[PDB]
């Protein structure tokens, strides 16, 4: 079967079609980063507006890319929840009414959902059980996931998301939104060890994270360091090790808690080379295994809602008529 | 000819088909229901005149203004419909789509149309009936403080009637205006009066593939301060 996917969340329209025999048939894109840059962060009125200007055109360029036809698609999905309610609302109406037009089922998917299945796009991808580091730009949690719909939660964030940090510490470092990848690149030339940063909530027991505490300690290191090239790349490293230091002694923790061999990694976040290059050292020498997508599938896509919509199909997961989007949706 | 419409873009939801000449039209009010209500409507309309979307000729929506949200339920359910149907669209004016109402109901042929835009303003229009039923005026639509109201009024003259939730929220917007000024007895767009704005609008070749169906919203202005 093909189903048709829709992604409208926050900033990113995304359109993917998925064929479980062949794999991905089309993925269309547009950013709205540009439109944001100049606001310091994502103007709801602004990205719902770009949404209702990008939605039909790339679903219609998706067809084109698969040369499919209407007949060829047996669901449309559509992210439901988290997200801006208006952003989701575009998608979610486009996608329930087209729904209805081809008479064929709707399906709506979890935003998180989406991000956690990703990985299942590439080749030998993980069975259950597993635990997921779920890390991007509002959400940085742990799941043990023991099957579809069966999920979880091991811990999460008390405060700021993990992708929020590094936006807000890239910021602060003069970087353009969101900064993360920047961060991440300016790093690269640091020197390790110039600076050591806190890892937060990795001195007592538990799965669940914080990120404010870390974000004042950068703040503050920036406010009373020379702010020549050298020194910003030392600073951007030690702040990067943290979090990514971090993240490995949680999932290690939860590894060890659940007893699974499988770390399935998720989000945005999960683009960082070096969280990728830690998580798979660290499941070498656990004799285990770590999955994640191909950087362009962490972050917004609708390839991962067309997988998740086929998968919440599969599960007996369909809309009604009415049109229902939730903003706050918890996963687990 | 077939032409369905619907309309979302205030406090009310409502769909309606016209067959060549015979209307069927549903009207609600849907306060923070329009998503769960449209469809629904939609598919019982269909149901009940026995039709199929694929018979459908042309798709017509409320294209704007009025509750941004609502504004664009109504064009997505439209775009869905009409992308899925292979249906060409027509975009009707909110405030054009009173004026019709006020037609409808006593023969008004001169409408002064305002929407409650919140913030402060409204969504203004002057609309007039031609000999022929067009109706002119669409260049008027703006977005617009009650003062700026008052001024523009007392540049126009004679007899008007009032359509709109923006007199409901602003009685006296027409006090010194110099107009006689009556109630059109139309506080809401009606997808019935769509039609025959999207009967003639189809007949003049002015329709539009589905990935060119725009909104209108006329308050532009709604992000907060850029960075330095
Ligand atoms: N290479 C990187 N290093 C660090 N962070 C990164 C990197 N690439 C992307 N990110 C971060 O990932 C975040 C966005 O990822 P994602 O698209 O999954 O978030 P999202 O769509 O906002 O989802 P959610 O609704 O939970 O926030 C940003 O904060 C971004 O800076
Ligand atoms: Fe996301
Ligand atoms: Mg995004």
């Amino acid at each position: 079967m093909r189903v048709l996917g829709i992604e409208t969340s926050c900033d990113e329209t995304g359109i993917a079609i998925y064929d479980d025999e062949k794999g991905l048939l089309a993925n269309q894109l547009y950013s709205q980063v540009k439109l944001h840059a100049d606001y310091g962060g994502v103007v709801p009125e602004l990205a719902s507006r770009d949404h209702v200007r990008k939605t039909v055109p790339l679903i219609q360029a998706a067809l084109k890319e698969s040369g499919l036809t209407a007949k060829d698609i047996d669901a449309v999905a559509y992210t439901a929840g988290p997200g801006l309610e208006g952003a989701l609302l575009v998608g979610a109406t486009v996608g329930r009414s087209l729904a209805f037009a081809w008479d064929v089922p709707a399906i709506p998917v979890h935003h998180m959902e989406g991000h956690l299945l990703a990985p299942m796009l590439e080749d030998n991808p993980p069975e259950f059980p597993f635990v997921a580091l779920l890390v991007s730009g509002g959400h940085t949690q742990l799941i043990s996931v023991t099957g579809i719909g069966q999920y979880e939660l091991l811990g999460e964030s008390i405060d700021d998301a993990a992708g929020e940090a590094f936006d807000k510490t890239a910021k602060l470092l003069g970087l353009d939104y969101p900064g993360g990848p920047l961060l991440s690149k300016m790093a690269a030339q640091g020197t390790a060890g110039r600076f050591v940063f806190p890892r937060p909530m990795t001195d007592r027991p538990g799965l669940d994270f914080s990120f404010s505490g870390l974000k004042t300690f950068a703040a503050n290191t920036i406010r009373d360091n020379g702010t020549d090239d050298q020194t910003r790349a030392d600073i951007a490293r030690a702040f990067e090790d943290a979090v990514v230091d971090t993240l490995m002694i949680k999932c290690k923790r939860a590894l060890d808690q659940t007893g699974f061999k499988r770390l399935v990694m998720a989000g945005g976040v999960s683009a960082n080379r070096t969280l990728r290059a830690k998580l798979a050292e660290m499941m070498k020498k656990r004799r285990g295994e770590v999955f994640y997508a191909r950087p362009e599938f962490c972050t917004d896509n609708g390839a991962m809602i067309a997988y998740a919509g086929m998968v919440r199909f599969k599960a007996g997961a369909t809309a009604d008529l009415g049109v229902s989007v939730r903003p706050r949706w918890p996963l687990a | 000819m077939r032409i369905l419409a619907i309309d979302t873009a205030t406090e009310a939801c409502s769909v309606a088909l016209w067959n060549d000449g015979t209307v069927n039209a549903h009207f609600e009010l849907c306060p923070r229901e329009h998503t769960q209500r449209i469809l629904p409507m939609v598919q019982d309309i269909l149901t009940t005149s026995g039709t199929s979307l694929t018979d459908i000729n042309a798709l017509a929506y409320g294209r704007g203004p009025g509750s941004f949200t609502g504004v664009r339920i109504g064009i997505g359910i439209a775009q869905g419909l009409a992308l899925g149907a292979e249906l060409p669209m027509i975009g009707v004016s909110t405030l054009m789509t009173m004026a019709q109402g006020a037609w409808r109901k006593n023969g008004a042929t001169r409408v002064l149309a305002a929407i409650d835009a919140r913030m402060g303003e409204v969504y203004w229009a002057e609309y007039q009936r031609d000999e022929n039923g067009i109706w002119h005026g669409e260049e008027t639509e703006a977005v617009l403080k009650p003062e700026i109201v008052h001024e523009r009024m007392q540049q126009l003259s004679g007899e008007w009637v009032t359509v709109g939730t923006g007199w409901q929220a602003w009685p006296d917007l027409g006090k010194e205006s110099g107009l006689v000024l009556r109630d059109g007895e139309v506080l809401l767009p009606a997808a019935e009066d769509m039609l025959p704005i999207a009967c003639q609008m189809f007949a003049e070749g002015k329709t539009v593939a589905v990935e060119h169906a725009e909104p209108v919203y006329l308050r532009n202005n709604v992000a907060w301060k850029k960075l330095p």
